[PDB]
RNA sequence: GCAGUCAAGCGUUCAUAGCGACAUUGCUUUUUGAUUCUUCGAUGUCGGCUCUUCCUAUCAUACCGAAGCAGAAUUCGGUAAGCGUUGGAUUGUUCACCCACUAAUAGGGAACGUGAGCUGGGUUUAGACCGUCGUGAGACAGGUUAGUUUUACCCUACUGAU
RNA sequence: GAGAACAGAAAUCUCCAGUAGAACAAAAGGGUAAAAGCCCCCUUGAUUUUGAUUUUCAGUGUGAAUACAAACCAUGAAAGU
RNA sequence: AAGCUCGUAUCAGUUUUAUGAGGUAAAGCGAAUGAUUAGAGGUUCCGGGGUCUUGACCUAUUCUCAAACUUUAAAUAUGUAAGAAGUCCUUGUUACUUAAUUGAACGUGGACAUUUGAAUGAAGAGCUUUUAGUGGGCCAUUUUUGGUAAGCAGAACUGGCGAUGCGGGAUGAACCGAACGUAGAGUUAAGGUGCCGGAAUACACGCUCAUCAGACACCACAAAAGGUGUUAGUUCAUCUAGACAGGAAUGAACUAGCCCUGAAAAUGGAUGGCGCUCAAGCGUGUUACCUAUACUCUACCGUCAGGGUUGAUAUGAUGCCCUGACGAGUAGGCAGG
RNA sequence: GGAAUACUGCCAGCUGGGACUGAGGACUGCGACGUAAGUCAAGGAUGCUGGCAUAAUGGUUAUAUGCCGCCCGUCUUGAAA
RNA sequence: GAAAUUGUUGAAAGGGAAGGGCAUUUGAUCAGACA
């Protein structure tokens, strides 16, 4: 016997019930994928400028 | 419904480029003023590049009959589309106002051809000024030298169920 | 269309609102123009909807409009200290209209008294029907209505 | 017939009352109930909603977090408020002579403030002398230090700890944790 | 069987315009891009590397790293019921600057200008937006302008 | 399967008495397909026999119109289903094909009418034979022969009777 | 297209025009002209160590691909690749 | 379902302003590629008969086309932005970067308040744990593939049925109207008002006579081709200088309204029925009137939310009281009895 | 040349008839009318009167009449089948 | 000493089922207050 195959009716509705949420912003974002050698340069400054504060 | 004959004058809006621009008018028969102004859009969308988004109405007026109370032979040019194809026509209607011949001719139309009022423009209405400039035979015979006819098998309405009495139809 | 039905807080048949005529808000009406009818008020149909139906929203409940205290208590920070004082308001649009207006609670009409006047009312006011803007005629539909 | 744009008969989610059927429990949540009606102290509001709150969102504060917290800068004459359990800590050598109110005192806790010269009272107590919150300092313990958060939010790439009976070498640490099996996670 | 491979059903999309092909001009490689800086994305079909997916055409981001020749743009994705952050590394010649925000930092001058002018004279500074307004009243004149009657048209063939 | 429209042509001459190419519009559900909605805690299945009623796209009979209708014979068409439409050889056959009579031997429906009405020749259980196919068990919408057809006293319908 | 003994429609040589109507291992679609095509010269980066990212996606795996970091090399006058 | 952190806060199935992306509809072929009709003017030491024809090309034209062609190119959908995590000034840190305190990133210090940066709304926003059922679907409008077609098969967006009664379509899972606690009064929706049947055998201008009239969306069918039936209209010609027929109009060719021919199936039969003919039919216009569990106002029950009240001497602070809103439901969840 | 009237709209103008409803239960509020005392239609009905005091109203039950009402449970896209 | 089922007596209805919902008429029967 055959069936059917596919379809996306009732799909936005079950989207639109709870979902459809922008994504929380955040300051200070996180550093993955940036590049190594500005982060192991960036991780020094950060040091200095504690101690002078 | 009942039709008014209004005058509506309408412009481009005005531009730096081009100010004072040109005035244009023209008659509508219409139920009341917001119908009017629609009608207005409608004809004017089909003889210059405007439309109501770039376009300002300047007044609309109720024009009424100089002389309501005279009987007159209209001349009426229309154009209205059938099932298929459009036609031109030219009727004759006699009566005292230009509002009471166009609902006329509304009747008329719907019931000789079908034609609702969507699917009927009124090219022109004018006065026959002279007798022997009508050319319809349904009109002229009502233009003879002292007319006169009866009114043969009046029927009378009855305001109870049952008569004591066979009716007559006399008159 | 249902989302700015909502957005104008019209959330059932026959409720009302007042709104500021703009380029961002006759974008709206078109969208809504089949399910709506509107036009433009008169000093005595704002004055007869404020105060035979006039509702105020005051800590998320509808209190009706029986004194002129509770406006003030809640309008008076803007210079409004009377029900004729909200009338003016809304009648002149003035700077303050979008707390003036947003106070009143929507308005809760019933259906016509002499009946809508057409046959059939899911059309156009210009096709014979009800819907769209028929402007100045709203205050007749509003009056047998209220 | 009316669009709701919001679901009808939607309870707060907040609770109202403690779940507990304590009969002394009850007698404070009575006193601060009226405190919190006539007082319009934000103070006694917070201890109220803190009086209804379940085990677990009570975590228990240690004498070492009440001294960590004295050693603020001019906090050192506050009264320390903890609504539930204060326990003792003994990795901390040197306690000062603060008053603090809660629920409950362990045999340590209670023994070792009593010992530094201060005093343990009950929350009945603190109303007394301040109605209003005066002079306070509210003290929570840490939630997330709970064995059972560690395991929310399972999946790949989280970092979080399965949930597993026995832990070893044969357990959960072959297949899909290492690459030299399959994959890593 | 169907085919879903990376550039599949990209026929026009990473086509050249019409007489545009040939090389990139040097204002490409010269503009500079820095961390936070808003671009838009617009694959070039002549470079095959840095070539961002399908998806990504027509979408604007915020810069977020910076490399020799290429820059990371964040970008946030719908799937399902939520957005998902994406990181893409691409190649300078299929990014540009957006205008969509440049205009906006000309009204932040702008206002601080005329917020500094009122400062010291008019209160009410009145430095928001407004829409279109309705038209006020006004006067038209019919001197050399007198409404000229139109009327419709009858039917016509013309073929 | 049946019926129209157009009219190049056929018909000695003459498109349309009677026919009619190239095209084009329909109707019917007595063909066969397409589909899988109903029924697998079951609606008895091919043909014949028997019996009633219905449809008209009329074979015969009644009354007429038309012809390249002299008569005779025949052909085309109209109103018409009132009334009839058979006896046999071969085949299980529906179908088909001949013999003969006849005014004529027209086409169909009713759960492809009709099995608690019959019959059981065919198809389609288990026995057996042949041919082809398969190493074999076995297969074949190929042929051949032998193979249990149950119950009404209930309700309604119908026929008669108080 | 116009020219040159055998030489002709197609052998080799010369000039002019030529936006790609050629070519680029393969199916098709993109891309490419002082090149990504043709010829010549030198080479092994088709290397080492582990992470991040894109596509399919549950934001699992596999395949493929993108941009860096830390090394070691190739090529070029060089920028670079 | 349990809640938790907070409460003016940011958000939004929406618009506006500014700025991007796309190659479908349409359009185009004297624009590329590929099809395609017709001639015309030229060109051969380089096709083949013949002393001048037919093919080939080239130039200027011409008719018609494309899901896997295209220069151009919408509508609807679609990305981002519209501030305090912002703007401006001065100068601190570093092993990164620069010829260079040059730059990059992150900071110290100073200034600028909510017409603080468009509109509208916001039964508050944010967040976490855990678990049920489900994982055969189907229908309608629009877009759309295969097929002659199908109450056929397969996709796109939205709304529905399933899970849903109520008024209307005679009757019907999906159409129209409208969604439902218990009652009273009023007004309406869609649909109707000769009788069945609640409500005008109302008004107004026309059209139609059928020996098989017609009568309301989804919907329960009818075509090509015809008619000196009747109605209105288009063009042309004749006619006062007497036409047509044998004293005022007439002839021809066409157009589209209603009616008629075209129009044949099986038990007896269905605009729902009766019946209806200046309609009770068809087209159109104006008013009155009838009635839904919908709308307006009031009462009562329950649910949710925001509040008031511990003071003793009279009993329930899980008590009593004030205010506002809300009420459909299969599988399934929880609560009080 | 001077009016009237129609049509549309407004009045914090006046006034007659009919129907449904009476929630609440000391006082507190906002107004009106008055020199004042006070009064009032101002945060929800009172006043006067008649008959009967029992099957009269009402409840229950059987029946009649008007309109409506298909057999429950189950699988299913769909069940009176 | 229950129900299915049955006899007798009494009451009521019945033109191709019976049973049900809303409302009232008729018959039968019955509680509450006479402050
Ligand atoms: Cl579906
Ligand atoms: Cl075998
Ligand atoms: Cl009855
Ligand atoms: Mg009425
Ligand atoms: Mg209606
Ligand atoms: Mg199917
Ligand atoms: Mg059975
Ligand atoms: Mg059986
Ligand atoms: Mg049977
Ligand atoms: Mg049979
Ligand atoms: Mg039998
Ligand atoms: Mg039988
Ligand atoms: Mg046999
Ligand atoms: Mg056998
Ligand atoms: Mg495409
Ligand atoms: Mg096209
Ligand atoms: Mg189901
Ligand atoms: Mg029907
Ligand atoms: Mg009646
Ligand atoms: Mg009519
Ligand atoms: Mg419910
Ligand atoms: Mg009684
Ligand atoms: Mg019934
Ligand atoms: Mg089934
Ligand atoms: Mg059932
Ligand atoms: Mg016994
Ligand atoms: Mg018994």
């Amino acid at each position: 016997a055959k069936s059917k195959n596919h379809t996306a009716h009732n799909q936005t509705r079950k989207a639109h019930r709870n979902g459809i949420k922008k994504p929380k912003t955040y300051k200070y974002p996180s550093l993955k994928g940036v590049d190594p050698k500005f982060r192991r340069n960036h991780k020094h400054a950060l040091h200095g400028t504690a101690k002078a504060l | 419904a009942h039709f008014k004959e209004y005058q509506v004058i309408g412009r481009r809006l005005p531009t730096e480029s081009v100010p004072e621009p040109k005035l244009f008018r023209m008659r509508i028969f219409a139920s009341n003023e917001v119908i009017a102004k629609s009608r207005y859009w409608y004809f004017l969308q089909k003889l210059h590049k405007v439309k109501k988004a770039s376009g300002e109405i300047v007044s609309i007026n109720q024009i009424n009959e100089a002389h309501p109370t005279k009987v007159k032979n209209f001349g009426v040019w229309v154009r209205y589309d059938s099932r298929s194809g459009t036609h031109n026509m030219y009727k004759e209607i006699r009566d005292v106002s230009r509002v009471a011949a166009v609902e006329t001719l509304y009747q008329d139309m719907a019931a000789r051809h079908r034609a609702r009022f969507r699917s009927i423009h009124i090219l022109k209405v004018a006065e026959i000024e002279k007798t022997a400039d009508v050319k319809r035979q349904y009109v002229k015979q009502f233009l003879t030298k002292d007319l006169k006819f009866p009114l043969p098998h009046r029927v009378q309405k009855s305001t109870k169920t049952f008569s004591y009495k066979r009716p007559s139809t006399f008159y | 269309p249902r989302k700015v039905l909502q957005l104008l807080r019209l959330t059932r048949i026959n409720s009302g609102t007042f709104v500021k005529v703009t380029k961002a808000t006759l974008e709206l009406l078109k969208l809504i123009e089949p399910y709506v009818a509107y036009g433009y008020p008169s000093y005595s149909t704002i004055r007869q909807l404020v105060y035979k139906r006039g509702f105020g929203k005051i800590n998320k409940q509808r209190v009706p409009l029986s004194d002129n205290a509770i406006i003030e208590a809640n309008l008076g920070k803007y210079g409004i200290l009377s029900i004729d004082d909200l009338i003016h308001e809304i009648i002149t649009v003035g700077p303050h209209f979008k707390q003036a207006n947003n106070f009143l609670w929507p308005f809760k009409l019933s259906n016509p008294s002499g009946g809508w006047g057409v046959p059939r009312k899911f059309k156009h006011f210009i096709q014979g029907g009800s819907f769209g803007n028929r402007e100045e005629f709203i205050n007749k539909l509003v009056k047998s209505m209220n | 017939g009316i669009d709701h744009t919001s679901k009808q008969h939607k309870r707060s989610g907040h609770r109202t009352a403690p779940k507990s059927d304590n009969v002394y429990l009850k007698l404070l949540v009575k006193l601060y109930t009226f405190l919190a009606r006539r007082t319009d102290a934000p103070f006694n509001k917070v201890v109220l909603k803190a009086l209804f709150l379940s085990k677990i969102n009570r975590p228990p504060v240690s004498v070492s977090r009440i001294a960590r917290a004295l050693k603020q800068e001019g906090a050192a004459n506050k009264t320390v408020v903890v609504v539930g359990t204060v326990t003792d800590d003994a990795r901390i050598f040197e306690f000062p002579k603060t008053t603090v109110a809660a629920l409950r005192f362990t045999a340590g806790a209670r023994a070792k403030i009593v010992k530094a010269g201060g005093e343990c009272i009950t929350l009945d107590q603190l109303a007394v002398r301040a109605p209003k919150g005066q002079n306070t300092l509210i003290l929570r313990g840490p939630r997330n230090s709970r064995e059972a958060v560690r395991h929310f939010g399972m999946g790949p790439h989280k970092g979080k700890a399965p949930r597993i009976l026995s832990t070893g070498r044969k357990f959960e640490r072959a297949r899909g944790r290492r690459r030299s099996k399959g994959f890593k996670v | 069987g169907k085919s879903h491979g990376y550039r599949s059903r990209t026929r026009y999309m990473f086509q050249r315009d019409f007489r545009k092909h040939g090389a990139v001009h040097l204002s490409t490689y010269l503009k500079v891009y820095k961390v936070g800086d808003i671009v838009d994305i617009k694959a070039n079909g002549s470079i095959q590397k840095g070539m961002p997916h399908k998806f990504y055409q027509g979408k604007t981001g915020v810069v977020y790293n910076v490399t020799k020749s290429s820059v990371g743009v964040i970008i946030n994705k719908m799937v399902g019921n939520r957005y998902l952050e994406k990181r893409l590394n691409l190649r300078v010649e299929h990014i540009k600057h957006s205008k969509c925000r440049q205009e906006f930092l000309e009204r932040v001058k702008a206002n601080a200008a005329k917020r500094a002018e009122a400062k010291a004279q008019g209160v009410a500074v009145q430095l928001k937006r407004q829409p279109a307004q309705p038209r006020e009243s006004r006067i038209v004149s019919t001197e050399g302008n007198v409404p000229q009657t139109l009327a419709p048209v009858p039917y016509e063939t013309f073929i």
